[PDB]
């Protein structure tokens, strides 16, 4: 047979790889959407003069 | 050659509608001497 | 009177004739820090540091209209959204307010009267005159103007003549 | 020259020089129970009490706030966030607040008078001035002030000096 590169993987592997890889994109999306709504609301507090 | 023509023609009249509608917003406050524009057609119009 | 003479004042300083080759066509007004020109009137600004300024246009309320340098800004008219019936002033006596409509006593008004500012009894620009219509022993007049809401607002009667 | 009696004789006791070689940098000011100072000013407080503290910093404002010791808490001034449009008491005589603006009359604004409190005809701050621009035969001014919210809030013109 013919060895495909990834084809030893292991779900659980995979589960390690999507957990401590994809879920630091989640921590910084939702921090740069926290960062979003901190700037509009410094932005919608200084509407006020 | 015509499925191309129509496209052009669409993409040219949508995109010319576009522009007379997004000037049709913007120029009763940008003609003011203010020139306060609000904040939600600033973002959907694309305004400073 | 005495209306005209704190207008002739005012209009001395930051009201600016156009120069046609040899007569005057119309006047730019600096209000707020935003230059003013109509587009029928065609010429060049009596100010060199306003003649090189690119203005843009708004074929829609017939006004050409660019950004005033900065030390000009503090030397500008100003603006009110809000105006009463009754009487206000004008470069040619006064001029009526009634039911949204400015209508002048007939006699005056003809070409070369254009950009002119109404003024209002505090010295605020209310409206620019842009032409006008005889309506019978009284002409009315085709202005811009603003609203509450910061709306540049054209009122313009039937069949008016582009002064 | 009445009102510039009242903010000298509020300004002898609440206002401290921020001297670097002897030369005046700018003006500590003690409103509200709390030590106010620019950043860019260089130099040390002229009270000896008040140069012994570790000033938090706050670069986006253009402040230095401190805290002030419960001895000193009472003699501070006064403030508020009520701003009427008409005239306000500088340092040099009066100033004016229209739009939501602080202009004074043009000449006077340096290198040094920064930090200047702005009063009202009560004796309360309204604004600390920080720096401006001269816009021609009238110069507006970049100050930090409050609102009814209870927000410190920074306007600031276009092309302002950092006085």
């Amino acid at each position: 047979h013919a060895q495909t590169f990834t084809a030893a993987v292991s779900k659980t592997a995979w589960t390690w790889l999507t957990s401590l890889l994809g879920g630091s994109a989640v921590i910084i999306i939702i921090g740069l959407v926290l960062a979003t709504i901190v700037a509009m609301y410094v932005l919608t507090n200084q509407k006020h003069n | 050659s015509i499925c191309a023509a129509i496209a052009t023609v669409s993409v040219a009249a949508s995109t010319w509608l576009f522009c007379r509608s997004r000037v049709a917003c913007l120029t009763p406050y940008r003609l003011t001497p203010n020139a306060r524009i609000p904040f939600c057609l600033a973002v959907l119009c694309c305004a400073r | 009177g005495k209306r005209q003479r704190m207008v002739m004042k005012l209009e001395s300083d930051k009201t600016f004739p156009i120069m046609l080759e040899g007569k005057i066509n119309g006047y730019a007004c600096v209000v707020g820090g935003k230059l003013f020109r109509p587009m029928h009137v065609e010429g060049k600004i009596d100010n060199d540091v306003l003649a090189a300024l690119k203005t843009k246009k708004a074929s829609k309320y017939d006004l050409e209209y660019a950004d005033v340098p900065q030390n000009m800004r503090a030397d500008t008219f100003k603006y009110t959204h809000e105006k009463p019936q009754g009487y206000y002033s004008w470069h040619h006596g006064a001029v009526q307010y009634e039911n949204g409509r400015f209508t002048v006593p007939k006699g005056v008004g003809a070409k070369g009267d254009s950009g002119r500012p109404i003024l209002d009894n505090q010295g605020r620009v209310v409206a620019i005159v842009l032409g006008g219509v005889n309506e019978g022993s009284r002409t009315a007049l085709s202005v811009v103007m603003w609203n509450e809401k910061g709306v540049t607002v054209k009122y313009t009667p039937e069949n008016c003549e582009q002064w």
